[PDB]
């Protein structure tokens, strides 16, 4: 019996199912950085957040954008190449090569045999230089952080090489186009050798704490998995190549000094 | 007579409260190679004062975001439960002597878990409320598992009266007829003190400070002191009742003497733990505590439920 | 009775913890089926005196209820203290 | 109940432990056992409406027993009239009566 | 080197003993030279009702023996 | 005794009031269902202490246990309430007048 | 005299409170932080002096500007520092914090930290070496150590 | 010392006050704890020890899971404390005064069968076995395991029943 | 160990109950004569304190029965100073 | 007595320190000092919004089992009874209906949590 009051009333849905208005779904949105021990400084990474789970992440670079290619163009050959220290800041040595092989090119010009031996040298430093910053941080961010202060006294030795031949801990300017600014001071090669018989029990210390570790294991292994095909679709190079089983290495394939 | 007994508890519970602070900053400094605080006093003694003057000067924080009557209450509440699970705790004779001792410091420890909920919820950020409801995960975690594993040994002991320990244990310690249940139980214990590698609640890696990241100044100081106190009692009370101390009616100076040394020794490892451990995700805190542990404390409390009907060894009521 | 060493083996290998939580949770169940012992559990506790021992009036049919205490006869706790 | 089935099993589920009376752990009798177990023994066989009327002595004294309005009130008055005496000054308690008797043993 | 440790944690030692020496003293020093009395079941403290009653003193741990009957 | 009774009966009425008188959430009237079993288990406990009835003493455990069922039943019925609407107030549980 | 000698005590007393315990920011933005971290490393264990790094800008006393401070990044690293409690400071290090540096001229550098907020102790180098740093930072507990706060007040 | 049960039972009776007038589940959650906390010391003053502190420690763990579910469903942008609006304000403050009223009258027309203001104290413990041994409620709690077994059935089936009762009221 | 060690508390215990035993007759008499002290002693204070009541029956009983009912503590230290009173409240349950 | 005043002696302690906290520092107080805390740059939106449980079915299984530890706790006064045989076969039966119960929670995923 139809009453005012009840005129709005619909029918029941035939199977119950009752159409909704779609409810509006909302994600925590969190901002992970700049200032946060784990966003390696300038990073502000924009999460949105359903509980801890990460729906989207959304990367804002651009708080250490300095205008370093625009500040090159004012600048000669030589004045320039300082600012590729400071680009990959904790490979700098590694970072002069790459400036110092691409002007050596375009000179024509050839480095002399003891210099592409010294750069290679230095290359080599730099990377466990780097694979230290790398492996130590890592872990310090997962929550071990005793790895992180028995490496960097060896990166503290390393950082005398970089001092004995260019007079600065970090930023050496060293590696020029042409060869090298100055030759190895008297005595430099033993203390890299005596530094490198060494290093490696240092590295089996670390892993000691690390590798077989089933806290490590369960924070890192079938963690951030990529593909091997999307790896080469989505630009990476390098571990993230050869960590998905690609065998590629510019060392080996298009081979430099 | 009984004032001047809590002063020589409270106050030499928070002298050595202190001191922990300074030990676990150079043991932590041995172990990574370095040396910790040594200029501050000689060899560091001062450092645990300096930091306690400077941060009761520095200026303290009231959000204008935040629940100030929890904002408040929840450090207050903090530092007084790490305190009052000192009275019960026999070395050898209690401040307090409580028949349900056992369950008091269950049940106190369990209430301190809203001083973490409470802040981080107060303080209306979102760093502090997922360090709150990791607080409420780390809890669910470890709460049912470590009441079963206490049930388990004091069926050889025979009641919930902590002093009655002292007696189980005059010719062994629980540790050899425990010791698969002293294992769960000391990792229960560091997911207790939210210790390394769960430390889950602050994880300064992946939150900033976790459900503390608003306190600053003197509300801070106090979530810390009640975080160190704690890890003495904790390690205090597994030193009663597993590593039962040497008790002669006429030397009760010696049980002190043996209970001390080994409660260092055990909150020593809680500082070499921290030392030497990546940290756990808290997802998988409760698959350690339900997927391993549980299926063997339930087990163990079978064990223990049949052990002393079939050798008849039913511990006394008294 | 071949496939299930395989698979003991396997769990062994894999799942120590719920290999031991079975066998755990079944030597609780056997071992008071067994045990020489399991039937003083019931006696020791039925020999703890809590409540007073209230004396029955000796009508005079009592040959096997004692006297005084020290007498030869009623329940005898031998047995406990030489276990 | 509705079912006897306990009554035709002859087990007991829940019927041992139904009022004060009941068996209790380690021989301890609960508060008012004696006057339960004379009302219940006084209104059994002879139904419910029967023992309304002719059980009233046993109920109305375990239920003193166990509520003891009677003597609240009783003890209220014994206080209440020495409260007045007191204040108009014609009494004093006895020695043992303000803390200070010779203690037995 | 790793001895330095050592100052603190004496001193955390030396921190820990007093709790429990002090309170062993003081239960002395306020029990007549005995054991702080425990009362676990209502029997137990009966005994020290009944003790506080005869002591003369209202004091239970002012024990009386054979020199009183 | 007495006075104690009539403080925590008149505790269970205030409870039930908050049960029969709704506001927006449906967990705080949860919550009100849990003054009623803390009310009613408090009472049942001083009542067995005082008559000294130690075989009444099992019955408050299970008030507790068949307490938490529902807190348990009622929790995880929230659940559904709120992955419908995103919320859990009662207003939107009107569907059935239709 | 008296209550001024006294004053004088505690104000020293006070200060040795906060020089004994700085807590710097976790904070860094570019190749001088890595250098900061060699600080905090074994060979000089800044922990030693009470020096303890806290994340939290609640729990900082001291933010040392390690890096270059862009315009992107201006706004953010001024709003940490307020909500640094005071007493604060501030260890401006290295040549971009300094007075931009390198990138004095970019169009997206702040031309100094000093622009955003205020700056104690300036720290020269590209970087600075961890020692530079860390007399840097014994430059700065001298500076509390100079304070008087405490006697201002009895003379006002 | 005298109305030292009065004051728990008074204090017992606002927790539940407070919670009927159903502020946030945040602070409902929190007069839980202080009302489960001071019916523990109930329990306790009556001559009770595990009954107190069990059902402090029961619910202690479900006001923990409680305010897990309430940052995840019952929290809205302004959560209400019992301060935040006027009316519920006035509720608490008259609800209190009731109480003061309700006591003081009906204290006044019998002096003895309800409130006996005159005689708090007086009638807490009626008997007690002074020579006893054998008394604590965990005693009495404990025949669960021997004599009303019935009691350990019923509430170990409805535990049992419940994890699958949840499991399939929550699946997707 | 344990097992040996936890028979041997069980026959310390049973000598601790047998001492019990062997002295509850003296508690038993004891608390009796205690008891009826007690209750003579407010039966003397009644009769002084309502005498010119009318209609009170010094030491009327509030039962039917004549079956000796043990009294409760507020009949028992009713008429004493308050401290006796908060003492059998509390007296057992605040030691600790 | 004793364990009331120890306690409020505790709470004078905690709220004394609370006390010289407060009103001992110099404080100045400014909106943008007193905003709330999130890395550096402004918050996106309050922090009293809904944040998803992801372990919600475990919470709600804690509490059933948190119950069944309410039920072994009288265990110790339990091992004191003559009917050994009844109080043993209700603990074994109890452990394993509760260890049942957690092997079909394990199995139907229920301790997973939602993703
Ligand atoms: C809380 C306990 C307070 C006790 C510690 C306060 C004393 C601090 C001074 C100290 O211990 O070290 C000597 C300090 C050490 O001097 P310093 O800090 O300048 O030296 C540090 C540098 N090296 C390592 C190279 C030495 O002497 C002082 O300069 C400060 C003295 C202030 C004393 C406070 C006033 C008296 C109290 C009223
Ligand atoms: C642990 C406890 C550590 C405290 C040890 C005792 C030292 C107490 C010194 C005061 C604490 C520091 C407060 C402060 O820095 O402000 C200084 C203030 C500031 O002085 P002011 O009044 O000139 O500052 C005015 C405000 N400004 C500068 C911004 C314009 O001085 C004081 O008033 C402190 C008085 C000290 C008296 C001691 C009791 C104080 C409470
Ligand atoms: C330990 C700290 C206790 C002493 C300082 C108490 C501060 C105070 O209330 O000052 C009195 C108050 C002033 O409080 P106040 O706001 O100046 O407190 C700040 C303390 N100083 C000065 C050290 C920064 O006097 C009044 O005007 C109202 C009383
Ligand atoms: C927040 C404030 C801190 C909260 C502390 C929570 C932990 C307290 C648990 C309760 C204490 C308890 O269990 O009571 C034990 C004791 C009873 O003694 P008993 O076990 O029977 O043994 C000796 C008897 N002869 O109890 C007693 O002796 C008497 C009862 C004491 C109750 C202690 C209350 C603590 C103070 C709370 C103040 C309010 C806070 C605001
Ligand atoms: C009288 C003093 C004695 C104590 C009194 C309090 C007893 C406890 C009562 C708990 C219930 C409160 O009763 C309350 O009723 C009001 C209507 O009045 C309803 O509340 C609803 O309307 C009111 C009035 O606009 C709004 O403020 C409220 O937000 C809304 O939910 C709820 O149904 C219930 O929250
Ligand atoms: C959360 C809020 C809690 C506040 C609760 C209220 C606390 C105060 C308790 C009020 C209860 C009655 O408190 C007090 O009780 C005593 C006895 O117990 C009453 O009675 C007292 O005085 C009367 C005369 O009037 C005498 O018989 C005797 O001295 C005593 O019985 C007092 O008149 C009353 O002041
Ligand atoms: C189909 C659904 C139901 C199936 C599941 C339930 C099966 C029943 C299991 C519970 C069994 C309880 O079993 C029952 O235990 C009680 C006491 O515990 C015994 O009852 C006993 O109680 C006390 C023991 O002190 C004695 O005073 C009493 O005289 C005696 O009968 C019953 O004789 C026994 O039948
Ligand atoms: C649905 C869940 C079911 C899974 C759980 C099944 C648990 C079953 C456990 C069965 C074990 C019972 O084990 C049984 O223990 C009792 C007493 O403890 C022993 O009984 C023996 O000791 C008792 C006292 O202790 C003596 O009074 C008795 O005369 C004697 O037989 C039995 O000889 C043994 O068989
Ligand atoms: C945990 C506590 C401690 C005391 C630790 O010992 C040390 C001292 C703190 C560390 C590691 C960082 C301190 C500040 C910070 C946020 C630096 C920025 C940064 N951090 C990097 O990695 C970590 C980088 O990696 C390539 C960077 O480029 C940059 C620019
Ligand atoms: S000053 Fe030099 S070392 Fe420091 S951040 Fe700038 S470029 Fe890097």
């Amino acid at each position: 019996y139809p009453s005012k009051e009840t005129a709005h009333w619909k029918p029941p849905p035939w199977n119950d199912v009752d159409i909704l208005k779609e409810k509006a779904v909302t994600n925590m949105t969190l901002n992970f950085g700049p200032q946060h021990p784990a966003a390696h400084g300038v990073l502000r990474l924009v999460l949105e957040l359903s509980g801890e789970m990460v729906r989207k992440c959304d990367p804002h670079i651009g708080l250490l954008h300095r205008g370093t290619e625009k500040l090159i163009e004012y600048k000669t050959y030589l004045q320039a190449l300082p600012y590729f220290d400071r680009l990959d800041y904790v490979s700098m040595m590694c970072n002069e090569q790459a400036y110092s092989i691409a002007v050596e090119k375009l000179l024509n010009i050839q480095p002399p045999p003891r210099a592409q031996w010294i750069r290679v040298l230095f290359g080599e430093i730099t990377r466990i230089l780097n694979h230290i910053m790398a492996v130590t941080t890592h872990a310090l961010d997962i929550g071990a952080m005793t790895p992180f202060f028995w490496m960097f006294e060896e990166r503290e030795k390393m950082f005398e090489f970089y001092e004995r031949v260019s007079g600065a801990r970090m930023h050496a300017a060293y590696i020029r186009p042409g060869g090298v600014h100055q030759d190895l001071p008297l005595g430099l090669l033993d203390d890299i050798y005596e530094f490198s018989k060494n290093f490696s029990l240092r590295i089996d210390e670390v892993e000691e704490m690390l590798t077989n570790n089933r806290i490590w294991r369960n924070r890192t292994v079938d963690i951030g998995v990529v593909t091997a095909e999307d790896a080469l679709n989505y630009g990476f190079s390098g571990v993230m190549l050869r960590g998905s089983g690609i065998q590629w290495d510019l060392r080996k394939t298009q081979p430099y000094d | 007579m009984f004032f001047i007994n809590i002063l020589t508890l409270l106050v030499p519970i928070l002298i050595a409260m202190a001191f922990l602070t300074l030990v676990e900053r150079k043991i932590l400094g041995y172990m990574q190679l370095r040396k910790g605080p040594n200029i501050v006093g000689p060899y560091g003694i001062l450092q645990p004062f300096a930091d306690a003057m400077k941060l009761f000067m520095k200026e303290p924080m009231r959000p204008l975001t935040t629940s100030m009557s929890l904002f408040i209450i929840a450090p207050t509440l903090s530092l007084t439960l790490a305190l009052s699970l000192w009275v019960p705790l026999p070395m050898p004779h209690p401040l307090i002597n409580l028949n349900l001792g056992i369950l008091f410091i269950l049940a106190t420890s369990s209430l301190s878990v809203y001083s973490i909920l409470w802040s981080g919820w107060a303080s209306n950020s979102k760093y502090s409320l997922f360090g709150a409801l990791r607080a409420v995960a780390q809890t669910i975690s470890y709460e049912v598992t470590m009441a079963i594993i206490l049930l388990s040994v004091l069926l050889m002991n025979g009641s919930y009266s902590l002093q009655t320990l002292i007696t189980t244990q005059e010719h062994m310690w629980l540790l050899l007829p425990a010791w698969p249940m002293a294992m769960m139980w000391f990792i229960s214990t560091l997911a207790e003190t939210n210790r390394a590698p769960f430390d889950l609640t602050e994880g300064e890696s992946e939150l900033v400070s976790g459900f503390n990241v608003e306190y600053a100044a003197g509300p801070f100081a106090l979530f810390f002191m009640a975080e160190y106190t704690n890890i003495i009692l904790m390690n205090a009370l597994t030193t009663i009742i597993f590593l039962g101390p040497l008790y002669y009616i006429n030397l009760p100076e010696l049980y002190s003497t043996n209970f001390m040394m080994e409660a260092l020794l055990l909150s020593s490892t809680f500082l070499w733990i921290r030392a030497s451990y990546p940290r756990f995700r808290y997802d998988q805190l409760m698959h350690l505590l339900w997927k391993n542990f549980l299926p063997l404390t339930l087990a163990l409390c079978m064990w223990h439920i049949s052990l002393p009907i079939f050798t008849a060894g039913v511990p006394p009521y008294m | 009775a071949g496939r299930i060493s395989a698979f003991l083996k396997n769990a062994w290998a894999k799942e120590p913890v719920l290999v031991v939580s079975f066998s755990v949770w079944g030597l609780a169940i056997i071992m008071p089926m067994i045990s020489p012992y399991t039937k003083y559990a019931s006696m020791i506790n039925k020999a703890t005196p809590y409540n007073y021992p209230v004396p029955v009036r000796d009508d005079g049919n009592m040959p096997d209820v004692p006297s005084h205490p020290q007498d030869p006869l009623g329940p005898s706790l031998d047995w406990l203290k030489n276990l | 109940p509705f079912l006897d089935i306990q009554k035709k099993l002859g087990i007991s589920l829940d019927r041992h432990f139904m009022f004060l009376s009941a068996e209790q752990p380690y021989k301890n009798a609960a508060r008012c056992h004696a006057f339960e177990k004379e009302w219940i023994e006084c209104a059994h066989g002879i139904g419910g409406t029967r023992a309304k009327k002719e059980c009233k002595i046993e109920f109305d004294d375990f239920e003193e027993c166990l509520l003891r309005y009677k003597t609240m009130r009783r003890m209220h008055d014994i206080k209440k009239q020495r409260e007045k005496l007191m204040k108009e000054g014609k009494y004093t308690p006895p020695p043992h009566h303000s803390g200070r008797e010779e203690p037995r043993p | 080197m790793w001895f330095e440790i050592l100052p603190g944690l004496a001193i955390m030692g030396v921190c820990l003993v007093i709790p429990g020496v002090s309170t062993a003293y003081i239960h002395k020093f306020t029990n007549g030279g005995k054991e702080k009395r425990v009362a676990r079941v209502q029997y137990q403290w009966y005994l020290m009702e009944r003790d506080r009653r005869i002591s003369g003193v209202n004091r239970y741990y002012v024990s009386k023996g054979l020199e009183n009957i | 005794m007495p006075s104690t009774f009539f403080n925590l009966t008149m505790a269970f009425s205030l409870s039930l009031l908050g049960t029969l008188m709704f506001r927006s959430h449906l967990m705080s009237t949860l919550l009100c269902l849990e003054g009623m079993v803390l009310s009613l288990f408090i009472m049942t406990s001083v009542t067995s202490l005082n008559s000294n009835s130690m075989s009444s003493m099992p019955i408050p455990i299970t008030i507790l246990v068949f307490a938490a069922c529902e807190a348990a039943v009622g929790l995880a019925l929230l659940v559904k309430v709120s992955n419908t609407y995103g919320t859990d107030y009662v207003q939107n549980l009107n569907l059935l007048q239709c | 005299s008296r209550a001024e000698y006294v004053v004088t005590k505690l104000d020293d007393l006070i200060n040795w409170a906060r020089r004994s315990s700085l807590w710097p920011m976790t904070f860094g933005l570019a190749c001088c932080a890595v250098e900061m971290m060699h600080m905090a490393a074994p060979r000089y264990d800044m922990d030693r002096f009470g020096v303890v790094f806290r994340a939290s800008p609640r729990q900082a006393d001291v933010m040392i500007v390690a890096g270059t401070l862009t315009n992107k990044m201006a706004p953010a690293l001024r709003k940490v520092y307020d909500q640094m409690p005071e007493p604060r400071y501030v260890v401006s290090m290295g040549s971009c914090a300094n007075g931009g540096g390198y990138y004095h001229y970019s169009y997206s550098v702040v031309r100094g930290c000093d622009r955003i907020v205020p700056v104690d102790i300036y720290v020269p180098g590209c970087p600075p070496t961890a020692e530079a740093l860390l007399y840097g930072i014994l430059q700065l507990q001298r500076k509390i150590k100079r304070e008087q706060k405490l006697k201002i007040w009895y003379r006002r | 010392m005298n109305n030292y049960i009065f004051v728990l039972s008074s204090l017992f009776l606002v927790g539940c006050l407070g919670l009927a007038l159903k502020p946030s589940p945040i602070y409902g959650g929190l007069g839980l704890i202080v009302s489960g906390f001071v019916g523990c010391l109930m329990v306790l003053g009556f001559g009770g020890s595990f009954l107190g502190l069990m059902v402090f420690l029961i619910y202690l763990g479900g006001m923990l899971v409680v305010f897990g579910y309430t940052t995840a469903m019952a929290t809205e942008e302004y959560p209400e404390t019992w301060g935040s609006n006027w009316l519920i304000l006035g509720f608490l403050v008259l609800g209190v005064i009731m109480e003061v009223f309700l006591i003081c009258v009906l204290n006044y027309y019998d002096e003895v069968g309800v409130i006996n203001l005159d005689g708090l104290g007086d009638w807490l413990m009626y008997e007690v076995d002074d020579v006893g041994v054998m008394l604590e409620g965990g005693i009495g709690v404990a025949a669960m395991y021997s004599c009303a077994t019935w009691m350990m059935v019923v509430a170990g089936w409805s535990l049992f029943a419940g994890i699958f009762i949840i499991i399939e009221i929550t699946r997707d | 160990r344990m097992m040996r060690w936890n028979q041997e508390r069980r026959r310390l215990l049973i000598e601790d109950l047998e001492a019990r035993i062997a002295l509850m007759p003296l508690f038993q008499a004891e608390k009796d004569r205690r008891t009826l002290q007690i209750l003579r002693e407010n039966l003397e204070e009644e009769a002084i304190i309502m005498k010119d009541v009318p209609n009170w029956k010094v030491g009327e009983s509030v039962f039917h029965t004549t079956r000796w009912v043990p009294p409760l503590i507020g009949e028992m230290y009713g008429l004493r100073t308050k401290e006796e009173m908060s003492n059998a409240n509390f007296g057992f349950t605040w030691y600790t | 007595m004793n364990l009331y005043t120890v306690i409020f002696i505790n709470i004078l302690l905690s709220l004394t320190l609370i006390l010289v906290a407060f009103w001992l520092p110099q404080m100045n107080l400014y909106s943008e000092k007193a905003n709330p805390y999130e890395c550096g740059f402004d918050p996106t939106s309050s922090a009293r919004l809904p944040f998803s449980m992801k372990f919600f079915l475990v919470a709600i299984t804690f509490l059933l089992f948190d119950l069944e530890i309410a039920l072994l706790l009288p265990l110790p006064w339990a091992i004191q009874t003559i009917k050994t045989s009844t109080m043993m076969i209700m603990a074994f039966i109890l452990v394993t209906i509760l260890s049942l119960g957690l092997a079909y929670e394990w199995t139907q995923k229920g301790l997973e949590w939602t993703e």
